[PDB]
């Protein structure tokens, strides 16, 4: 900093790009995507998981006759990526590159 | 060392106009002749069409945009068990008034009146959760009895 | 050949046709069109074609039809 | 307002029209090395000319920006084979085009 | 100009440039969307639009049925396109920027 | 003497930060209205307390 | 000389970043508010969310 550079300090500060990112999953989690269009709508998430299946080619009697499986394995891949960053540090790269 | 400069800077931004030139021919060839399904490509919303138009150096669109409007909320329920068995819309949601069930499609309000020409049944009602009792109707039954 | 001078008029150059881009010589302007095939500018651009000779004329949009 | 049991429909819609503009092509300049570095003059063209060939560097550079500008303008508008007409008529059910 | 620069003209005129868009303008506007693909052919400005309702998730009795209402907002939408650029100068940025 | 060098220098480095600010804006901020997630959390057995 | 390579590294590596951040804000915009069918676009096989 002596000599003659400078560093400027981003617009968006840490806190408030957390409180985008928040607001972005909370859409998602509780409209589905209506505000992606026009105003946000409502919308339980089991027919929204159900839709979603809808578009990919099975019919919806594939989520609810195993939905409380279907919810375990999406815990459990969770907690999984927690153990995949809590040791390893080879993911983080491109970053640290930057 | 001035020419140099000057060559230098050009080079880079006209390499960097050169993606903006890429982007406008594949918004031309998807937005125009056709209708694309990407989020947020052609107009934000959901795309109708798009008109291009002419510009000293540049190019400007007209997305044709549809967006809704004032919404009403209802009641709902992911499936109908009438006869022991369940019953799924066949395209749709199932709503209702606090009344009288209806099925309508997922971006017009449209009220229906439940029947077997779009429903189909899978299994018994006892593992999906949010099942509600009601009846469904059968278009056939009237003309077998008209007899 | 055919020699182009650009941004020049042919009053004080030294079968000419004037253009916009300049002026050339070695070529003559027939009213026709045709795809084009080596590009001088301003939509006038020549080719070599039939005796055999260097032809400058002004680009074809491509065929014209309605609907 | 969020529930398990809600769902929320709207019974209307409204058309909007939205623009965006994007840019094309640059301005196709040149630039000539002993007009400029020299004032015309051999006593200037003589000493550059120990400098071996950087010009032919420069030239090539600038006459392939030129040559893609070029083709820039052309790939994004010429993508259809032949020009159309619209008829002498309109007729569009109650839409209006005559802008 | 005088030193050492010179300009070229571009190959393509503005009239040539006008011409291709009308071109796009008339196929896009009667002949539907098969002319993107191979012969043009035609079809009704109509039933084009039901074709595109079709594609979004609405049946054809939405615009049918409302047909001649939904006329009015097209035009009143290009009715006040021309005023956002009649007087605002602030939308033309970035070929001014260029 | 050498006349103009850190004009084109200081525009350039201007040009890159703007720059940065701007791709930071446009990645995120994409939704018009910041929304809240309800007190009570029911989503089906699904969790996401994490 | 030093001072116009760094500058000159500079806005090429800006140059190359800016096209990270427009794949970014595409697929924020595509598999984030909607469903994308994009083959190996937004996850390795059939998409969710
Ligand atoms: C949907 O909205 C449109 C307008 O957004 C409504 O049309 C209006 O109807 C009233 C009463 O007839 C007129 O006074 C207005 O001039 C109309 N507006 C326009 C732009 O034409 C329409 O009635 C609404 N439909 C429903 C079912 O609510
Ligand atoms: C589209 O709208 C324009 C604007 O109203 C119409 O142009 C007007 O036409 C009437 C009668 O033809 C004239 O009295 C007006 O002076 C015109 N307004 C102008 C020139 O600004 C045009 O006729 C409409 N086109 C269609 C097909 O309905
Ligand atoms: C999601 O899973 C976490 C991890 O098990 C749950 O957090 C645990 O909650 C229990 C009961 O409240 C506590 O006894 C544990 O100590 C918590 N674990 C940790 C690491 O804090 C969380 O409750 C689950 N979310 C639900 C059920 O909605
Ligand atoms: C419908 O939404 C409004 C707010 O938009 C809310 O106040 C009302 O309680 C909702 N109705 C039902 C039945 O949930
Ligand atoms: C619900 O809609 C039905 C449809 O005909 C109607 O008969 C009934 O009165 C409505 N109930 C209420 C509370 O609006
Ligand atoms: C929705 O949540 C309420 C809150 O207790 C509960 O009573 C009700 O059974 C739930 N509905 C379903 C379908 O699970
Ligand atoms: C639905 O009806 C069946 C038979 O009439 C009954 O066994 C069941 O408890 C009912 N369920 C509800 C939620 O009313
Ligand atoms: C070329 O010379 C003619 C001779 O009168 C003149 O009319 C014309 O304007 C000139 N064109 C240019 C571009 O100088
Ligand atoms: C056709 O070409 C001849 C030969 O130069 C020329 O004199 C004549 O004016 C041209 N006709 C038209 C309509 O351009």
């Amino acid at each position: 900093k002596f000599n003659g550079l400078t560093v400027l300090p981003p617009l968006l500060t840490d806190e408030m790009i957390a409180q985008y990112t928040s607001a972005l999953l909370a859409g998602t989690i509780t409209s589905g995507w209506t505000f992606g269009a026009g105003a946000a709508l409502q919308i339980p998430f089991a027919m929204q998981m159900a839709y979603r299946f809808n578009g990919i080619g099975v019919t919806q009697n594939v989520l609810y006759e195993n939905q409380k499986l279907i919810a375990n394995q999406f815990n459990s891949a969770i907690g999984k990526i927690q153990d995949s960053l809590s040791s390893t540090a080879s993911a983080l790269g491109k970053l640290q590159n930057v | 060392q001035s020419l140099q400069t000057y060559v230098t800077q050009q080079l880079i931004r006209a390499a960097e106009i050169r993606a903006s030139a890429n982007l406008a021919a594949t918004k031309m060839s998807e937005c125009v002749l056709g209708q694309s399904k990407r989020v947020d490509f052609c107009g934000k919303g959901y795309h109708l069409m798009s008109f291009p138009q002419s510009a000293p150096h540049g190019v400007v669109f007209l997305h044709v945009t549809y967006v809704p409007a004032q919404e009403k909320n209802f009641t709902t329920a992911p499936a109908i068990c009438h006869d022991g068995k369940a019953h799924f819309p066949r395209e749709g949601v199932f709503v209702s008034n606090g009344t009288h069930w209806f099925v309508t499609q997922r971006n017009f309000y449209e009220p229906q009146i439940i029947t077997t020409d779009n429903t189909f049944v899978s299994g018994n009602c006892d593992v999906v959760i949010g099942i509600v009792n009601n009846t469904v109707y059968d278009p056939l039954q009237p003309e077998l009895d008209s007899f | 050949v055919a020699v182009l001078y650009q941004g020049v008029n042919c009053t004080e150059v030294p079968n000419v046709f004037q253009t916009r881009a300049g002026c050339l010589i070695g070529a003559e302007h027939v009213n026709n069109s045709y795809e084009c095939d080596i590009p001088i500018g301003a939509g006038i651009c020549a080719s070599y074609q039939t005796s055999q000779s260097i032809i400058a004329y002004t680009m074809s949009l491509g065929a014209e039809n309605s609907v | 307002a969020y529930s398990n049991n809600s769902i929320a429909i709207p019974t209307n819609f409204t058309i909007s029209v939205t623009t965006e503009i994007l840019p094309v092509s640059m301005t196709k300049t040149s630039v000539d090395c002993t007009m400029y570095i020299c004032g015309d003059s051999t006593e200037c063209s003589n000493l550059l000319l120990q400098y071996g060939s950087f010009c032919t560097q420069l030239n090539r550079a600038l006459t392939g920006i030129a040559v893609e500008q070029d083709k820039n303008t052309q790939e994004v508008f010429a993508q259809v084979k032949q020009i159309y007409k619209t008829p002498p008529i309109k007729d569009f059910g109650g839409f209006n085009f005559s802008q």
